[PDB]
């Protein structure tokens, strides 16, 4: 099997075979809801990006009208990729073949010679660049390439609880600084998505040298040792869709070393975020999550990097570095927050760097036929977790399990076997059964305090 | 715009050599206590591609950089190489600079403005092999009878980095 | 549907997909005539070159009887390639591997150690290299690996009508200046062939620079303004076995900086060309073409470039180019004529080099699926052609247009359905159907 | 017919086509023994090193009882490969992602927070790195996936009764000098293994130069005269099971400039050589091999390189070259045999330089789809050839000649052809019927003398 | 062929390491007037693949060459990167020269004979990375300024060009 | 430790541009001759990846290495280029070098311990391309109004060599 939901394994051929490849493409690339960007980065009227849907180019646009538009980066008459600027203005966009002329939403508004080689019998209408449904949660950006597929909120599901504790906070939610880094890393793309998703096992063994080298709060994870009483130390969490993450408690800054504005500011906010969301949403705020959003975008909150995995195939990906910081910040504190987590997780980061190895050698020694018919264990805490009575989805006990991706496979499982969007929404009901366990959390608090 | 004598440019290329030695021999700790000025800023800003027509100004140190350190950012990084046990590092990549066109200025008060192109040839394990290009201008000045960095812009030449990381110096 | 001949339309993945290049490679590149190069090239006895056919590796030699032959360039014991050399006079190629000897038809006529190691039991004969059938058409060499093949001549066809406008022209036709220029080109094969069969449209856009420049002739099409009568300028033609191309009338030097000999040698040599074939084709003559012979051979007539794009899958491809010149010109008009040729569309050509993006990036485009299951529009013109009652084939109004685009794509989804030559053959009095507008040129003319 | 033995062709598709190479990939590679080194290589308790069986990677460990043991170098948890290091000591290896610690025999012996993390419900003894079956000959060890493939001693089967004379001769054998070269040279495996397995025809001509320069025995071979009787100067050989050589009489030193201590080890030796196995092995003895073993290990006997061909693809090799030596020679005379076999066949080899164009032309020729739909000749010396009265499997006349091609393909065809190796034994009374000439080496002897 | 001094090497590495700089900031039009002569010759020829036996004489200005040209044709061919509009030069594509082993040689009325390697690393857009390594033969003559080359002659290392173009000056 | 004065670093440099350019040009007995003394060991190890905690010691001339050889061995794979007709290199490979950090140091008794940085680019047939960095660490005695090499140590970046074969000097 490619996945082993009740005995949490996976194939190694996820991370190597082509024709699993081309299912993800059509089951999951071109069916979910992908990260596009934020309104931060195309803020004005006119104000365009260019970004990738898996391996399709396209362009978002802020429309004059206010509204967000994105569609297909291919020219209508012979495919030339029309537009090659990362970012800009623009009322309109020119292929530079034969000069037709795009609108801000991908009409073709348009054509050089129209009356003398065309006779006005070039329908224009049938030659719109392609479409892509965009719509926006807390100013961050996705698009879809599925008519059927549920609403963005849908989508995100019961996840929306915990992104509304930091997209909305105190009031003013988060945004995207660029641009972005950019690279190319020659693995699957799912080895950075999970890592990202429920890795804080690998922290203390990988990073050891990068925190005990920071000290403060993170560095007591050097070396996983014994010492510590981990699961006292913070929670993972996984939803319907796929999407989790990892919290380690107050830890949110703990990677900044000039921290003394974001410090501030969530001192300052965590009062605010108390009374709208309450105490258990408050830790959420004070934490450092690792997280990722099903299928390929990821962010650390606290350390404040935001990552989306743009696959090239099986065994190559573009990954897309950004900052996420509070809009409601100073603009002194936005620098001082993105310099930090540019120093940590950028392409010359002290710790994403000591990772690279980490995800390309998980897909490459698959080379081997012998060595791809084996499978991988995401067995760690399997029964320390399920539904809980005030945080919805499945929770696990520690940021060092594999809660989150027992959550992220199954997910990913369901998509790559369901015909449509029809077939994953008639088990909306019963997606947790492969959580067993679903007095643990009743039985763990009441026995507690 | 004062180009400098041969004397001096001969220093400034020995300084040069020397540091790439130091680089490619891992005495990190020697470059930043000799090579490096306490003062420095050290940046390798991120260039988008923009069209001709865009107005928009260059980036700044107050913009998104994969580097933009002071000092004891420097020292930092530096640490994780010389000291830490990093596995990808066990044991350590091999690197090659290939310093090229080094034009060095005059500029005021005993500080030089120089100007340099970098080739950089990185494998690891068994047939690992990336290959980066940049432009470096270097603010420098005198320590006698060498030199000290007190301002460093590395401009990369690849828009998208065909590499695991760009944990190197230069 | 990979190409609908009813509206005029292609799938993006004729650029992209690997089984569509498969099919290309069995029942286009194994089955039709393709460019090997020229008489001039292997002037003398003995004299070869070795090229492409497709991705087939071949050594074209004019055989000490003054006959052409090829054969596959690769020995008939474990394969090794015969020869190296880009070219050269040999009466024998010997494979370096073990030292057997080749003859300049691909014959096995000598091994080492034959008696010795042997006992003269080799059976010779069956182990020559593969022949490839090669044909003549004016001093240009083609091949072909298909056996029921109609003639070259029957696959120009109609389209001889035009190439002896120029390959016979005044009497003394054209030749090609070697060696050629190769570069790697990341794009589909088909994305220039199409370019050069009928891309008028992109000139005035993606040469606006170079022609604003150049200055004289041309230069009116820098921007491509509405305000010009392109159809009192020009014409488009296409064929039945694919072949096309354009024409700008009197521009034929247009390109060219220095061109007082070439400017002199039409001049001198039109009047001669009205008498063999008629103003009509006087008319050519002066005129700037750019063509394709299908499938993958392009040249500019006039600005002199000639161009041949060998496939290596369906996403790249390797470009020869040479300079087309005609016979009878003094070698300092050929010259001339190789500089201008090269300055303009070679390697570092100030037209050419501005092209490489556009044939890359319709290719690449489509690493996208959702991009690759779009569509390619070639509707330019569409109505404005039919028969002409002078020229043979099919005539649209303008070299800005796509009648020779229609063209190509037709004849190419006729040859990727048609499972042998027979097929196609019976298809040879109604292949026009597609074009409906019959009476579009009488109605017109009159 | 992707092999002809009647005729004694093969298809140019063996070198080329990718489903012809997966074929041997499960029929060939996953199915026979393998050479991974030697005792030599890994010589104390703990001693490893890293090596390929086609493109699995694997560890090949000394244990504490002077046994040797192999496993694939993937980490059972997501795959990262275990162990970076060419050779070293090593009582177990570590994962670097997250700190899985495997024995010398690939279990999986700790974990971190095994106890914290893991709730002790890891089951470790499921998680082994998967073993390899290891087999020695001789001091060479080799490798096996196939549960029911033979012994070793029975896949090289009568090919032992050469390997003897020089893997035991006057009593110790030989061993492996590293490290290894290792290079990436753009052909099919099979090229450089026919090459070596009986391509004396090439010498002569492609190795002209480099003979002529050294002089002496071999220097006569330069050009292929026609009037030297090459049959009265040495032999040819294959076996059931692919394996093959040719020898040059009196030769075994012919390519060393500096070869005192080689000499003499050999005019010291050769007495007790004749007396266990006779004169008939003491020629064989004295002599320089040309020899592959089936599928893909090389050795030149007297010259003595050692190689093995790592396939990456049917397009492409990783080639790894060792020095083999006699365990009795000085230290001396080692290392001045490793300095002439690296100067003649390593990767700036006077000899092997000059063959690379021959190994990857003969491959990349077949892009052309007329060009590999061709065919390929092996026919010389057809007839000469049959079973012999002294020497085991098939013999042919000469060292210039295809005998030991035609057992190569032979066995290849044979291989894959089968579904299991139950196949392959079925056919071991009639594997030689397609050397038609039975009586061929009765007639010739008794002629003689 | 007497190598030149020390000092007059100097000048002339300076020469390239300028020239270098213009390529790589599209100071062409300065380059033109300042550094190139009116009497230029500009030629890289295409040379075959040939057996060591044949006996035919390498290429010359009558035959096939990528560059040909005279003043007047490279004061055409630097316009186009100027002014383009150029679509595929929108933006600008970088550039980056590591010019190695420079050898002069006196050759008489105050003009040198100059060797030097050169190789070329191209970025454009997103990934696209080319490589080009060629040979350089120069004449220079002295004048009232420093030098101005009155030949060049550029060999190309590699048969098939492994790029879209070389639209790049050296 | 001391380095050699700019006039010696000139000479050395001048030296070494020389060397490249009989290389490049395949003048391969006029370099044994004049560039190579007869006490010369001229060696490549093969350098094993280890881990850090690995205590064995480096490579020495006992051990496996590409080259090791004397002044006969190198007169020996100087005439394959020439007392062969070597069917590879008919026409001979195209070879070009690109030497940088050349940093030497006054070693006693007048020697001079020299380490740079190569760069080796290799072109052949239509399409191959090859590329190679290593390290020279050399031992040069001054010879005449020149030098000549006595010890020449080669150190490659790549574990597994990405060419057909290494058969070119340094
Ligand atoms: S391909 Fe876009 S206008 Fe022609
Ligand atoms: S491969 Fe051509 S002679 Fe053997
Ligand atoms: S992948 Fe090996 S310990 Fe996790
Ligand atoms: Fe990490
Ligand atoms: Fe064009
Ligand atoms: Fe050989």
């Amino acid at each position: 099997t490619l996945v082993d939901t009740v005995n949490a394994s996976q194939s190694r051929q996820v991370f190597w075979d082509e024709d699993v490849y081309a299912l993800e493409i059509e089951r999951i690339f071109s069916r979910a809801w992908l990260m596009l960007g934020h309104e931060s980065l195309v803020p004005k009227p006119g104000d365009f990006i260019t970004t990738y849907m898996a391996e399709d180019k396209v362009i978002l646009s802020h429309q004059s009208d206010g509204t967000f538009r994105a569609f297909i980066n291919s020219c209508s008459h012979r495919g030339n990729q029309i537009c090659h600027a990362d970012s800009g203005n623009a009322k309109a966009f020119v292929c530079n073949y034969h000069g037709w002329v795009f609108g801000q939403d991908g009409s073709l508004v348009d054509v050089p010679l129209e009356s003398r080689c065309y006779h006005n019998s070039l329908d224009k209408q049938k030659l719109a660049a392609k479409s892509v449904r965009v719509e926006t949660y807390k100013g961050f950006i996705f698009g879809c390439h599925d008519p059927e597929a549920p609403s963005l909120e849908d989508y995100l599901g019961e996840f929306r609880y915990y992104l509304d504790t930091i997209w909305e906070g105190a009031g003013g939610g988060m945004e995207l600084l660029g641009p972005p880094m950019k690279s190319l890393l020659q693995c699957n793309w799912k080895v950075p998505a999970e890592n990202f998703i429920g890795d804080g096992y690998h922290v203390g063994w990988t990073h050891a040298a990068a925190l005990s080298q920071i000290g403060g709060e993170l560095a007591g994870l050097a070396g996983n040792r014994a010492d510590i009483p981990f699961d006292d130390l913070g929670l993972q969490f996984t939803t319907r869709h796929g999407h989790g993450f990892g919290v380690i408690d107050n830890a949110a800054a703990g990677l900044h070393i000039k921290r003394e504005g974001w410090t501030k500011f969530l001192e300052d906010t965590r009062g605010e975020v108390r009374r709208k969301f309450g105490p258990e949403r408050e830790r959420l705020y004070l934490g450092h999550w690792n997280c990722s959003i099903f299928p390929n975008c990821s962010f650390l909150y606290g350390t404040n990097t935001f990552k989306i995995w743009h696959p090239r195939g099986p065994h190559e990906i573009e990954v897309w570095t950004y900052t996420i910081v509070p809009r409601d910040a100073d603009p002194a504190t936005k620098s001082m927050i993105q310099r930090e987590a540019i120093r940590t997780f950028g392409t010359a980061g002290t710790l994403e760097s000591d990772d690279g190895e980490n995800m390309s050698s998980a897909t490459y020694i698959n080379r081997g036929v012998i060595t791809r018919n084996g499978r991988m264990n995401s067995t760690m805490g399997v029964g320390y977790e399920g539904p809980h009575p005030v945080y919805p989805g499945i929770v696990g006990i520690s940021f060092i399990g594999e809660t989150s991706y027992r959550g992220f496979y199954r997910f990913w499982k369901e998509m790559i076997d369901a015909p449509d969007w029809a077939s994953v929404k008639a088990n909306d009901d019963t997606w947790d059964s492969v959580f067993p366990n679903r007095n643990f959390w009743n039985e763990k608090l009441n026995a507690a305090e | 715009q004062i180009p400098v004598t041969p004397d001096v440019h001969y220093d400034i290329e020995a300084h040069y050599r020397a540091e790439v030695r130091m680089f490619q021999t891992g005495q990190y700790r020697e470059w930043l206590q000799g090579m490096v000025a306490e003062d420095i800023h050290y940046w390798m800003p991120i260039y988008e591609q923009r069209l001709t027509r865009d107005r928009r100004p260059d980036p700044t140190p107050d913009d998104a950089a994969i580097y933009n350190d002071d000092f004891g950012e420097l020292k930092q990084r530096v640490e994780r190489l010389y000291s830490g046990q990093v596995w990808m590092e066990d044991p350590p990549s091999k690197i090659r600079y290939f310093v090229s066109n080094v034009e060095a200025f005059e500029a005021g008060n005993g500080e030089l403005d120089v100007l340099s192109n970098i080739l950089v040839y990185r494998n690891r394990r068994q047939t690992e092999v990336t290959v980066h290009t940049l432009g470096r201008e270097d603010k420098l000045r005198r320590d006698g009878n060498g030199f000290k960095v007190f301002r460093r812009k590395l401009i990369l030449d690849a828009r998208v980095t065909q590499d695991k990381n760009l944990y190197f110096f230069c």
